[PDB]
């Protein structure tokens, strides 16, 4: 999982 | 202020492969001179400005049967009908005419760019 | 020896959630409580282990309408079923309950992975 | 386009  | 899972988009893709190998909810036999493929109507939208354009008819989009037209070569069908499910291009010396043709009548833009650029280097 | 196209997934889902917000070839509606969702039966199996199952069973298969136990919550399931289309989670703590509830009944582990370690962070 |  990331900020996109 | 969303989160997002890198590899979601290529996993989603790959259980659409799985249902087309499995012939599973396939809705459309796209038929290329002798040979028939089965496949997901939305899928082949979202790859394809050709059939993008023939499922949002109000007539073709009932359709359970597309005839492609009768120059285009089967296996250069073959190889965009794999990479629509795969996003992995099988671009040979022996193929890469009839793909970039396919690719210019299916409306693969993207794919006619690559084949341009490969031609180009062995001019 | 396949070339690949990196954006080509991305891409595909992208014009999956373009057909889905148009209504184009959504094959079944989603009832939670009050709520309906519409969606492709294709990316809900893709996305989901209990979609996967109701979808290759030789009955359910067929069926246009899918009710959802009456204790999922239609926000949860809504979060989620954008997620499935985008790769892209609007996780708040005002939600994350509900999501993680509604991921665990739909069988999406990687959700449920997150949910549980913002949990922990929290506590 | 890439070499996967
Ligand atoms: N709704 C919808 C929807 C489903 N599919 N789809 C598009 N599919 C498409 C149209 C043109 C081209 C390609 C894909 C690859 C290419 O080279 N050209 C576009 C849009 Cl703007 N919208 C949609
Ligand atoms: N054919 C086919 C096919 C279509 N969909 N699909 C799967 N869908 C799935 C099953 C379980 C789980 C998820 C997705 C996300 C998750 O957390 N669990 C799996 C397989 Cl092995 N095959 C397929
Ligand atoms: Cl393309
Ligand atoms: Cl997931």
């Amino acid at each position: 999982w990331v900020i996109p | 202020s969303c989160i997002q899972f890198t590899r979601h988009a290529s996993d989603v893709l790959l259980n659409l492969n799985r249902l087309r190998s499995r012939d599973i909810l396939t809705d459309v036999v796209i038929v290329v001179s002798r040979e028939q493929f089965r496949a997901h109507k939305t899928v082949l939208m979202a790859c394809s400005g050709l059939f993008y354009s023939i499922f949002t008819d109000q007539l073709k989009c009932n359709l359970s049967v597309i005839n492609l037209d009768p120059e285009i070569n089967p296996e250069g069908f073959c190889i965009l009908l794999d990479f629509m499910y795969t996003s992995r291009l099988n671009l040979r010396e022996g193929n890469i005419m009839a793909v970039m043709a396919t690719a210019m009548y299916l409306q693969m833009e993207h794919v006619v760019d690559t084949c341009r650029k490969f031609i180009k280097a062995s001019e």
